């Protein structure tokens, strides 16, 4: 894996990649790392894949009773913290998982959370995890700004999955974009890392090192 | 004394007998089934003009799919109402989809007998589930102490139960639209109802496929109770 | 007074009427004996067709415990299940232990000790069954009648529920007339005849008869059922004698 | 965790038109001595199953007393226990089947290979294999340990798949079944002389045979034999 | 009178009463008729409503693919008795790949309903059960009653006015016994039956419930349209 | 030291079409060198349109068929005889699987049947859970094998239009059920020339509305 | 463990031992809440038939639960302190998992749910108690009052009383507070309070407790002048 | 079953009222007098022993007065068994809070839990409440000196002065009369002894049917002494205050 997700002027962007490895094998290139908790809350995966699937999708079910019992959309803050307490009473056991917690609420507004299977929780505005993690460092923290647009902003994560995508072993397939505002989340589609490598190579003009 | 789980010489369980007279003391609330929905209202009944009534929750969402309103004793509704949203959540975590209403329904009615010498004594409340799938289609179901469930095309249940039910059985018929199902329950609701009927002292509510369970607002059920006094004038 | 109210309560007598009172419902029961004999022991027992609806030969009453012990009792058909449930439990500890099928006495003090503790506590009901059971070990035959009580004995003739005064009757004249011993094949012949005298004591509803035994030579140390042709010649040599 | 003490060598066995076939020598080894010579390893299950046990012999024992109370379980309240309520391979094997994976899944295996080898009621051979991890399958020839790499391709060139079964005689598939005892005793190093043989028919019934030994053995070439080469 | 407070308590007769009065929970119940031939097993039962706007409580209830029973009591009671069963035919399935016998599905319904009549605290079952079920010895039916008492029979009925629909099949014996290989026939005598039990009342669509099991045929319920044949 | 897991070999293979879906698997049952059986089926009709096959650890492979079958008929109990969807189905099985996440089924899990829209469907999961729909999977020993070719005959992967460039990608579509099987068997017979754990039978097993239906076909039994 | 079912219903369909819980409750001190405009005032009877007390020392009638909500009581004290605690230690467990101190609705509904459990579990009885529950939610400046009754009911109240002679204070209230104007200041909300107290208490001296509650865990207690001042006040308007 | 023999402990009346605390009060109510008296520079606790036998041995005994802590004791009302089971708990807690915080334990804090206890016996367990009434006396940093009172309904209040066991009613108007703030040890200690003389059912008050104590700071600078009065120290202070 490699996934991103990082706060600014707009709202929240999200990014992931879709390959699953086993060892040196690819297992899969389709694979959807984020999920849906709500119309307001996005969770991602990287880590162990059977980890990441079974526990935020148990996450979306302590959230949805949340809200029955509270009559009220759970914090990002609170339902971080429930994932986080709950890998920490497995902590020894062997769960692999680096995840983040991302949506809006009135009173947090756009906020993010990283949360890993050894118990750290940490808020922050931008965050980058999985095996190719500092690849998207590296295109992201040279091009980040506040102030960027919606447009922008948006193909500065696609443009970092790409990044780790390419120089990552182990990440790649393709591009899952998601954009977090006040209204909620709204999806921008998958981008198959095949096609979308040479139309950002051409009209870039980036990637020199690769034979054109 | 004697055994909390004894059976009386007519075949019946004493104390499940008993918890059904603090039922009949409760409030009423009344369920009908369309084809286009299931309508749920209750009687609030504050005991004195100094309490918020708005606080008196004695309809509850299960799921979106699902809701509930109920008769009774209303604090031991809450362990139920607690099991019922669990097991719903946890249907679909275990099998990613809707629980059917009848499922739902079973399995709180689970929980009534599991009580002797397990909790210490029956529930003393009954409840209305209403809600929709799409195997059965839009269901109203009524829960007792007893572990026994029936499903209803229409139901009235609490103090004005008996006198409500007679109304309904002339009302009710298989091409009632949801407009109308309203309308019903406040004009049955506004008979039985011991203190005059307004938006401040009942609740309505209903569930559809389209839009799922919703409470109504007090302006909303203000209006549908303009409408039906008008609608009554009128002949 | 109450003294008859709770169970393990003794009154001034020293008795305990929860235990006199179970005796009542194995007396109102229908009649099984039990005959011993010169190498094993014979069981057999009332069934009384309540209607036509019975499907016949298929509403087994006697059981078998391990592969060696014959059960069978009076009175309240569950509660005589549920000993036997133990009594099966307690054969099979005693073979996983000490190898050796649980012989009849083993086997009996623990079926009257089970009995026994539920005569101790008012949180339990007496058994509700008079219980005629034995079988071959390496002793030789033994027979044995357990009551309410946990009380058991070992016996000669063995007989419990309504018709049980007849039955003994009728018992006692053959241990009389065959002091030297009675054969296996004889005393399931006797046994038919004993149930069909018993009978006259519940004529209302006629009978269904179910005779089992067990026999070093006849049946090889094991408990079988009497079926087919024996079990008829059984049923003619009891019709012959009640005419 | 277990390591198994004294152990018994290969069970074979295969299928032939009207039943089956199913064999294993009478040896308790400790290791490399031989310790044990009266060991008898196929355990008859009521008239229409035999139960061919290899592995641990303490853990073989074991298996011999819950079966024998099986058994006795099936004939509690049961009028039909020596008919149509009897004791089928199927039952016992899946029985069987059951516990091993049990143990298995507890970390404490019962350190076995069996072999259950019968006939059914409706006339069906029979014929499975389970072992300490629970693991199970079914073939025309079945065989543990060094029957496996030994017995196995022998068997199959009688019965090489399911076609071949009705083509199959009791007199060719015991044939077979001797031969591959003998060629065991040639070349298992924890392999005895005297063995157990037993045939489970639709029609005969159970045929139980004891005592049996390897003969006709080839030991007639050894004496031009001479050296390791060069002599 | 001082001996029914709990069912831990003999009377000075020597009865329980709490059996007793669970045996009257019966009773009131709604009729049920069981019967069979030696190819098929029927139930047949009269639901019973609240009210107009109420639905019909279902009275049968599946166990397994050859398995099943109808009720007349206390209807979570039966629930908790059915669950059982269906848990004792699955285990039964899973360990011994095994169809549990109805006999034995008797036995182990009586010996559950049997503990709870002498120990303090509980209370008998209130509810009495029709199994019907087609196992390796044929058709067959039993009658469940919560003192424990288990009878397999040819034909029955339970619940109120029970008598009218048990003498009919008393005097039918004869002929309905052999209904073999004909399903529609064997249920239209346990409609004719169930029919000397109605009082005012007749058979309706949403008020009838049949089912059926036998030797080519799972157990299946019919309701709502698919019954309006029989009537 | 006891050593709880085995590899019992063989492959298995998942196709989904328009209005079917197919899971084919070898019926070959293998430990180290030897073969147990040249006729073992691990590919197992569950009910409710829904075929199944956890090929890897046999003791583990049965004993999860075993609990989904299980798991199918008490779903029938407790929810009026419905039927159990295949996305359900799916999600079920993730829990079975992850219930022993920490000693886990040594198994690669594959389920075919048909959606709620009634067009083919395909789910695949690892061994502790992880669960994903796709139109083709290969599992087992020789997936590594089977899977390229798959990506390439199915999905049309790395193949272009003709004279285009390299601009255009060849289009997507539903193959038919001749030509789905066409490729199974092609699958497995060049599985079993390099994978020593491959051969002796081929068993695919078809779903489509009317039911299912099965098919067998020979392997090299080297 | 001790099993019996304490709690049980009877022929008419009445578990006797929460109405007879109820007595209990009537028995005790009286207590009173009214909340104003951007307040909440919780006032509380003290019995005189207690000289040689030492108020220093002795447990306070309202109780804080946290920072932000405050806890009075009717019945019997004893009990009164097991529910306290509870309440107490899941207001920290709130604050822990959800990094949010409680809503006043939600720390009630917890007590009242502890309450019904002592309704239906074997081997127990009911709380001898009823409670007034008052404070401000986190970042909201709306007043919030509630009650709860050893049933496990709750709601929530414009304006309250619980205890002994409640029947007649509750009667003031019910004329005296206007639902379209509440009590605008902090000094109206206090002086209807005590107003409401003096219809029942006997002397305004060291008999009434006065707990103002306002908005941003702002909670202060009224001292014995500062209260007899109020006290001065009213019965110099009174003779009219 | 053995439903049939229980008393059902823990339950209450129509009118509101726990029996078996009511009952276990009465019990109390026929104890021994015992006083305490709380003045600005100390406490006194003084108690009546239970109509006393010449062959009694006088000095070797405790009854009615108690250690808990250097800090904190208690005068005791009603069964001394019973009393010593809870005084052992309440030892016990004591030590445990030091161990925890390195710290002496709040006199309240050991007050309310020995109070939970006592709760605990009338809300469930099914068991009968301790029939005993304490009154505590102790010293801490925080309140100073404090004298608080408990019984078997679990419910415990502070006094400046309170007595506990018989004819407390009498007692407790004596105490109301001649009590105020301003009070010394010395005059409390005259007060306590003058408050038992007067409501003693007793022909006249001596030294052997007498416990006392005191909890003064008049140890050397800042810190509190525990005094166990002698049965000669009882005889020469009832001498003093020319009581005999
Ligand atoms: C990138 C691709 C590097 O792996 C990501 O971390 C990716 C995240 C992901 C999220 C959701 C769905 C699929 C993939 N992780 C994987 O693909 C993951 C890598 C991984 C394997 C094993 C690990 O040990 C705990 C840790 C990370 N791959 C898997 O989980 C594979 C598909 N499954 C297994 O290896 C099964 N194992 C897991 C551990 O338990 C034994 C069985």
């Amino acid at each position: 894996t490699t996934t991103l997700a990082f706060r600014f002027q707009g709202g929240i962007i999200v990014a992931v990649d879709s390959r699953a490895t086993a060892g040196n094998w690819v297992a899969s290139q389709t694979v959807k790392k984020v999920i849906e908790i709500n119309p307001f809350l996005l969770g991602t995966t990287a880590g162990g894949a059977a980890d990441c699937q079974f526990w935020e999708t148990w996450l979306g079910s302590q959230c949805r009773l949340h809200e029955l019992r509270e009559k009220e959309r759970i914090s990002v803050a609170a339902a971080s913290k429930i994932l986080s307490n709950l890998v920490y009473q497995y902590k020894g056991a062997g769960l692999s998982m680096g995840t983040m917690i991302c949506g809006y609420t009135r009173k947090e507004g756009p906020t993010i959370y990283y949360v890993d299977s050894d118990g750290t929780r940490l808020k922050g505005d931008i965050f980058c995890v999985g095996s190719g993690q500092t690849f998207a460092y590296g295109v992201l923290d040279s091009n980040y700004k506040w102030d960027l647009s919606v447009e922008d902003a948006l193909y500065l994560g696609k443009r970092s999955i790409l990044a780790a995508a390419h120089r990552d072993a182990y990440s790649g397939g393709s591009v899952n974009l998601y954009h977090v505002t006040e209204d909620g989340w709204i999806y921008h589609g998958n981008h198959d890392v095949g096609e979308l490598f040479w139309k950002v190579k051409e009209e870039e003009g980036s990637f020199n090192n690769v034979i054109g | 004394d004697r055994g909390v789980s004894t059976f009386s010489p007519e075949g019946r369980l004493f104390q499940v007998e008993y918890s059904l007279e603090a039922i009949k003391l409760g409030s009423t609330a009344i369920g009908i089934a369309t084809k286009e929905g299931v309508v749920l209202g209750v009687e609030k009944r504050a005991t004195s003009p100094l309490l918020e009534s708005d606080s008196i929750e004695k309809i509850v969402e299960i799921d979106r799919h699902i809701g509930c309103a109920m008769s009774g004793l209303t604090a031991d509704a809450r362990s139920m109402i607690e099991h019922a949203r669990t097991a719903a959540v946890t249907h679909n975590l275990y099998y990613d989809e809707d629980i059917n209403v009848e499922s739902l329904t079973q399995s709180v009615c689970d929980l009534a007998l599991r009580f002797g010498e397990l909790m210490s004594r029956p529930f003393g409340v009954a409840l209305l589930i209403a809600g929709h799938d799409a195997d059965d289609g839009y269901q109203l179901f009524h829960a007792e102490p007893s572990g026994t469930f029936y499903r209803y095309n229409a139901k009235a249940i609490g103090s004005g139960s008996e006198g409500a039910q007679a109304e309904l059985l002339n009302e009710w018929h298989s091409s009632l639209t949801l407009k109308e199902a309203e309308l019903l329950v406040l004009k049955i609701l506004k008979q039985v109802m011991e203190e005059k009927l307004d938006e401040n002292n009942a609740q309505l509510s209903c569930i559809t496929k389209q839009d799922g369970f919703k409470i109504y607002d007090n302006e909303k059920t203000a209006e549908l109770i303009k409408e039906l006094k008008e609608k009554e004038a009128a002949e | 007074t109450g003294y008859d109210l709770s169970n393990s309560v003794f009154s001034p007598d020293g008795r305990n009427f929860q235990v006199e009172y179970a005796v009542k419902a194995v007396e109102n029961g229908t009649t099984s004996i039990g005959i011993k004999c010169n190498d094993g022991v014979v069981f057999a027992v009332e069934k009384l067709i309540t209607s036509k609806l019975l499907v016949p030969q298929k509403n087994v009453k006697i059981q078998v415990v391990d592969r060696h012990i014959g059960c069978v009792y009076s009175g309240l058909i569950p509660d005589g299940r549920h000993l036997v449930n133990r009594g099966r439990e307690e054969a099979a500890s005693f073979k996983k232990l000490y190898k050796t099928p649980i012989p009849i006495p083993a086997f009996a003090d623990r079926l009257g000790q089970y009995v026994q503790a539920h005569t101790l506590y008012n949180s339990v009901r007496p058994f509700g069954v008079s219980t005629i059971f034995g079988g071959v070990d390496k002793n030789g035959a033994h027979l044995y009648m357990l009551e309410p009580s946990g009380s058991y004995w070992g016996y000669k003739g063995a007989a419990t529920g309504k018709g049980r005064q007849s039955a003994k009757a009728e018992l006692e004249k053959l241990v009389d007339h065959h002091p030297e011993g009675l054969s296996a094949r004889e005393a399931v012949k006797q046994a038919a005849k004993i149930i069909y005298l018993a009978h006259e004591d519940n004529k209302e509803k006629d009978f269904e008869l179910e005779i089992s035994w067990c026999s070093l030579s006849e049946t090889n140390g094991l408990h079988k059922f009497v079926k087919g042709d024996l079990l008829q010649e059984a049923i003619d040599f009891a019709q012959k004698e009640i005419n | 965790t277990q390591q198994p003490i004294v152990t018994g060598t290969s069970v074979i066995s295969m299928k032939y038109d009207n039943g089956v076939i199913i064999a294993a020598d009478n040896l308790g080894s400790y290791g490399s001595l031989l310790r044990f010579n009266g060991v008898e390893r196929l355990i008859p299950v009521g008239d229409n199953t035999v139960v061919g046990i290899s592995g641990d012999i303490s853990d073989m024992q074991h298996i011999e007393r819950l079966l024998k109370d099986l058994v006795t379980e099936n004939a509690y309240d049961n009028p039909l226990a020596d008919a149509e309520e009897a004791l089928e391979p199927s039952y016992i094997f899946e029985y069987l089947a059951t516990v091993m994976y049990q143990r298995r899944s507890k970390m404490n295996p019962l350190w076995n290979a069996i072999i259950v080898a019968g006939v059914q009621s409706n006339g069906d051979q029979f014929l499975r294999y389970v072992n300490l991890l629970g693991v199970t399958y079914s073939s025309p020839t079945l065989a543990t340990g060094f029957g496996a790499h030994m017995a196995n391709p022998l068997l199959r060139k009688v019965v090489d798949r399911e076609s071949d079964i009705p083509k199959t005689t009791v007199q060719v598939a015991e044939e077979a079944i001797v031969n591959a005892m003998r060629v065991l005793y040639y070349r298992d190093a924890r392999s005895s002389r005297n063995f157990s043989l037993a045939i489970i028919d639709k029609n005969t019934g159970l045929t139980f045979k004891k005592n049996l030994q390897v003969e006709n053995m080839k030991w007639d070439f050894a004496k031009d034999i001479k050296g390791y080469g060069t002599q | 009178n001082n001996y029914d407070g709990d069912t831990v308590t003999f009377s000075p007769t020597g009865r329980l009463f709490q059996v007793e009065y669970a045996l009257e929970a019966i009773k009131q119940g709604s009729v049920t008729v069981g019967l069979r031939s030696n190819t098929h097993a029927v139930l047949v039962a009269l639901k019973r409503n609240a009210d107009e706007l109420s639905s019909y409580q279902k009275k049968i209830i599946k166990c397994d693919e050859h398995m099943g029973l109808s009720l007349a009591g206390l209807a979570p009671d039966a629930r908790v008795l059915s669950n059982y069963l269906r848990q004792q035919c699955n285990y039964s399935s899973l360990v011994f790949n095994r169809k549990l016998a109805v006999e034995r599905a008797g036995h182990l319904l009586c010996d559950k309903a049997q503990k709870n009549t002498q120990s303090y605290g509980g209370r008998p079952y209130g509810v009495g059960l029709l199994i019907i079920g087609y196992d390796k010895s044929g058709a067959h039916l039993l009658e469940f009653q919560p003192s424990g008492n288990v009878t397999e029979l040819y034909g029955t009925a339970i619940g109120a006015r029970s008598q009218g629909a048990k003498t009919y099949l008393e005097r039918t014996l004869d002929t309905f016994i052999k209904i073999d290989g004909n399903p529609d026939e064997l249920i239209k005598a346990g409609v004719e039956a169930i029919s000397q039990s109605l009082r005012d009342e007749s058979l309706t669509v949403d008020n009838l419930s049949i089912a059926i099991v036998g030797k080519d045929t799972p157990f299946t319920i019919y309701d709502g349209e698919a019954v309006a044949k029989y009537i | 030291q006891f050593n709880p897991y085995g590899d019992n070999g063989g492959t298995i293979l998942g196709i989904a079409g328009e209005d079917f879906a197919v899971l084919a698997g070898d019926t070959r049952n293998i430990t180290d060198y030897s073969i147990n059986s040249r006729y073992e089926p691990k590919v197992f009709d569950c009910g409710d349109n829904i075929v199944m096959s956890a090929n890897g650890f046999a003791a583990d492979g049965d004993a999860l068929v075993k609990r989904f079958k299980n798991s199918v008929k008490w779903y029938h109990f407790d929810h009026n005889d419905k039927k159990l969807s295949i996305n359900s189905a799916a999600r079920n099985i993730q829990h079975l699987l992850y219930g022993k996440r920490f000693f886990p089924y040594y198994v690669h899990t594959i389920i075919a049947g048909l959606d709620e829209d009634g067009k083919g469907a395909v789910y695949s999961f690892d061994p502790v859970g992880s669960y994903e729909r796709e139109q083709c999977r290969a599992g087992g020993a020789a997936a590594s094998l089977i899977m390229p070719f798959l990506d390439n005959q199915v999905n049309f992967k790395n193949q272009y239009e003709p004279g285009t460039n390299g601009k255009v990608k060849k289009p997507l579509k539903y193959l038919s059920v001749e030509e789905v099987i066409k490729l199974v068997r092609d699958s497995f017979t060049s599985a079993t020339e390099r994978h020593i754990q491959v051969g002796d039978g081929l068993e695919i097993l078809i779903v489509t509305k009317d039911g299912v239906r099965k098919e067998f076909y020979e392997l090299k039994r080297d | 463990g001790y099993d019996r079912a304490l709690s049980i219903f009877s022929p008419d369909g009445h578990i006797f031992q929460v109405e007879y819980a109820l007595e209990a409750v009537k028995r005790g001190t009286c207590a009173v809440g009214v909340k104003g405009k951007n307040c909440v005032v919780l006032g509380c009877e003290r019995r005189s038939t207690l000289k040689l007390q030492d108020t220093r020392i002795t447990p306070s009638k309202v109780s804080k639960i946290d920072s932000h909500v405050v806890l009075s009581f009717s019945g019997l004290n004893a009990d009164s302190r097991i529910l306290i605690e509870k309440a107490r230690v899941e207001a920290q467990s709130h604050r822990l998992t959800l990094e949010d101190p409680v809503t006043v609705e939600y720390l009630t509904r917890y007590v009242a749910g502890v309450q019904q459990r002592y309704t239906q579990s074997g081997g127990v009885r009911p709380f001898g108690v009823s409670t007034l529950i008052a404070g401000f939610d986190p970042r909201d400046d709306e007043p919030k009052l509630y009650q709860t009754e050893p049933s496990g009911i709750y709601s929530s109240w414009s304006a309250q009383t619980i205890g002994r002679n409640s029947k007649t204070v509750r009667e003031f209230l019910e004329k005296n507070y206007d639902r379209k104007e509440p009590p605008a200041t902090v000094e109206e909300c206090v002086k209807l309070t005590v107003r409401s107290l003096l219809e029942v208490v006997q002397t305004g001296a060291k008999n009434i407790e006065i707990t103002v509650v306002k908005p941003d865990s702002d909670i202060v207690a009224l001292s014995s002048e500062e209260i007899n001042q109020y006290v001065t006040q009213i019965e110099q308007e009174k003779q009219e | 079953g053995s439903r049939r023999y229980d008393s059902r402990t823990t339950i209450f009346s129509p009118e509101g009222r726990l029996y078996q605390v009511e009952y276990a009060l009465e019990s109390i109510s026929h104890a021994g007098t015992a006083i305490g008296i709380m003045a600005s520079d100390g406490i006194v606790l003084a108690a009546e022993r239970k109509v006393t036998s010449t062959l009694l041995e006088q000095d070797t005994s405790t009854e009615k007065l108690y250690k808990l802590n250097d800090k904190i004791a208690v005068a005791v009302a009603g069964l001394t068994a019973d009393a010593e089971i809870l005084i052992n708990t309440a030892r016990i807690h004591a030590q445990n809070y030091l161990k925890t915080y390195n710290e002496d334990i709040p006199v309240e804090i050991l007050v309310r839990r020995l109070s939970d206890i006592k709760q605990g016996y009338t809300q469930h367990g099914g068991l009968r409440p301790f029939g005993v009434s304490f009154i505590y006396a102790g010293y801490d940093d925080r309140y100073g000196y404090q004298l608080y009172t408990s019984n078997p309904s679990g419910n415990y209040t502070g006094w400046k002065a309170i007595s506990v066991g018989a004819n407390t009613s009498a007692a407790q108007t004596l105490l109301q009369m001649d009590y105020k703030d301003d009070m010394k040890v010395d005059d409390a200690i005259e007060l306590a002894l003058k408050t038992l003389s007067k409501t003693t059912d007793s022909s006249a008050l001596t030294y052997d049917r007498l416990e006392f104590a005191t909890i003064r700071k008049g140890a050397n600078d800042g810190e509190v002494y525990q005094k166990i009065f002698k049965p000669q120290e009882i005889k020469d202070i009832l001498v003093k205050t020319g009581i005999t």
